[PDB]
RNA sequence: CUUGAGUCUCGUAGAGGGGGGUAGAAUUCCAGGUGUAGCGGUGAAAUGCGUAGAGAUCUGGAGGAAUACCGGUGGCGAAGGCGGCCCCCUGGACGAAGACUGACGCUCAGGUGCGAAAGCGUGGGGAGCAAACAGGAUUAGAUACCCUGGUAGUCCACGCCGUAAACGAUGUCGACUUGGAGGUUGUGCCCUUGAGGCGUGGCUUCCGGAGCUAACGCGUUAAGUCGACCGCCUGGGGAGUACGGCCGCAAGGUUAAAACUCAAAUGAAUUGACGGGGGCCCGCACAAGCGGUGGAGCAUGUGGUUUAAUUCGAUGCAACGCGA
């Protein structure tokens, strides 16, 4: 509604979601979408798949912003990672500078227990 | 890790991201660490790796 | 098990010499009655192709078109977890899962007699209209809403 | 007297120690911009957080703790233990040539001091994690594992506590005893013409011979062959318990029995069996299909119930149209 003609594309890929959130260079949310708010819920929700089907759901709102092309910020492991690239990348959408934003701490806070079954 | 292609071509090269960061350096961060398991447990790849 | 057999071989068509069509004589064969059955095949058979106007071999594949499934899932149990990883089908098993459908499908129509039960569900199947190219896509979305594990 | 020990000169490497700085990565929190209906979590969930606008995203800021990569079979240390970088104060180990003192050594009950973590005191600090505790789920139950929160504590300063599978489960010092492979750092030499090659010291992994060992195994870093000194063991349970002494703020530590009771307890190795161990296979075992049982009427066998008697026997798969 106001042209962009280009931003960026975040993506969140955790080990339980994935949700992608397209805005522009300056870093102002354009518009988002995530994989559990797609339908499938829990175990379905957390496959690549998921990622997929609800990625091209966002270009469907970052697209009538003029958005011609975008770069990629991936953070985290998890399915969709990788996913989530392909569907814009071949949805029309003119790829760019692909970049992991994945946080590496230099050994500072010290991880929760918790798993152990 | 950085990655920008000329030419439009569509080639993810994820090899940079994987060639260090990405897992591994997540994957073992992902639960609590370890504090006895690598002065020992890490200490017994040798015992692998010697052979 | 481990073993590799090869086929078993079938007279083709007893009147059309066709052996796709034959198995499908087969199937509703029941209790050893290949003569009694196969005279409920060919009646609903030519029927059909009478009224369709076309060949019964023809309409035959026609419906059948709307009832061959392109995949389905299959059960993995991998620990404790049954996933259905879905998977197409190779070709001899697409047909062959149509032909059972139809008839199981036509044997509890609902008609007077067998004759109408199969000749009028191998129509609906034509136009996609009975349980037949239901069940093919009632499966086909089994796949999909699975395809993730695919 | 000089080979033991030590002193000097000169270098050698180092997460060795005390103190003070300091950088970047991330976490959480606060403020605001953008944006909208989810997020989070699991095996599923649910609690929980979201329209009072979360999450995601961007900007600024607050703070605490820990230093990815280098990093290892690595290095240092008496032991515990010790990792970013910078400086300051500081201890030890090693080689080199020699110069020097001249047996000044080794060991050591008691004694002295150092001592992981948790814990205790006073006063600070507090992001993350997390006993307690609180919900939620699981279950027959589940005061647990799992999820959502979360206090002590963890961090700091000074003091206390002295324990650990404080482990190489292997006291210290010295001397001899075939080898092979590799890491670490010092030093002598070689067209150094090279990192290349040869030697020769300290340390350290791995394999292993002789011999030792109950066997497993150890093996020039011994558990081999000897010497000097010390500590400790004398069946299992009761029991590192009581009592008393000492120590302690306390939690408790330490010294340390008896009655009674059993004929074992124990080490290693062997064979087999089993594993919600692993690898490779087979059977209509599964999967792939067709038809059945379980519902129905009746036959029939069986338990039961009854009976004067309901003759006796078969009662996981291997009993129940079975001996009949
Ligand atoms: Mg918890
Ligand atoms: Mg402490
Ligand atoms: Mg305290
Ligand atoms: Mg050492
Ligand atoms: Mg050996
Ligand atoms: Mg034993
Ligand atoms: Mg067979
Ligand atoms: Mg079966
Ligand atoms: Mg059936």
């Amino acid at each position: 509604r106001k042209q962009v003609s280009d931003g960026v594309a975040h993506i969140h890929a955790s080990f339980n979601n994935t949700i992608v959130t397209i805005t522009d260079r300056q870093g102002n949310a354009l518009g988002w979408a995530t994989a559990g708010g797609s339908g499938f819920r829990g175990s379905r929700k957390s496959t690549p798949f998921a990622a997929q089907v609800a990625a091209e759901r966002c270009a469907d709102a970052v697209k009538e912003y003029g958005i011609k092309n975008l770069e990629v910020m991936v953070k985290g492991p998890g399915p969709g990672r990788e996913s989530t690239i392909r569907a814009l990348n071949a949805a029309g959408f003119r790829i760019t500078n692909i970049t992991d934003v994945t946080p590496i701490p230099h050994n500072g806070c010290r991880p929760p227990k918790k798993r152990r079954v | 890790i950085k990655v920008r292609e000329n030419e439009p071509f569509d080639v993810a090269l994820r090899r940079f991201k994987r060639s260090c960061e990405k897992a591994g350096v997540l994957a073992e961060v992902r639960r609590r660490e370890f504090y006895e398991k690598p002065t020992t447990e890490r200490k017994r790849a040798k015992a692998s790796a010697v052979k | 098990r481990r073993r590799v057999i090869g086929q078993r071989k079938i007279l083709p068509d007893p009147k059309f010499g066709s052996e796709l069509l034959a198995k499908f004589v087969n199937i509703l064969m029941v209790d050893g009655k290949k003569s009694t059955a196969e005279s409920i095949v060919y009646s609903a058979l030519e029927t059909l192709a009478q009224r369709s106007g076309k060949s019964e071999l023809e309409a035959f594949e026609v419906a059948l078109e709307n009832v061959r499934p392109t995949v389905e899932v299959k059960s993995r149990r991998v620990g404790g977890s049954t996933y259905q990883v879905p998977v197409e089908v190779r070709p001899v098993r697409r047909n062959a899962l149509a032909m059972r459908w139809i008839v199981e499908a036509a044997r509890k129509r609902g008609d007077k007699s067998m004759a109408l039960r199969l000749a009028n569900e191998l129509s609906d199947a034509a136009e996609n209209k009975g349980t037949a190219v239901k069940k093919r896509e009632d499966v086909h979305r089994m796949a999909e809403a699975n395809k993730a594990f695919a």
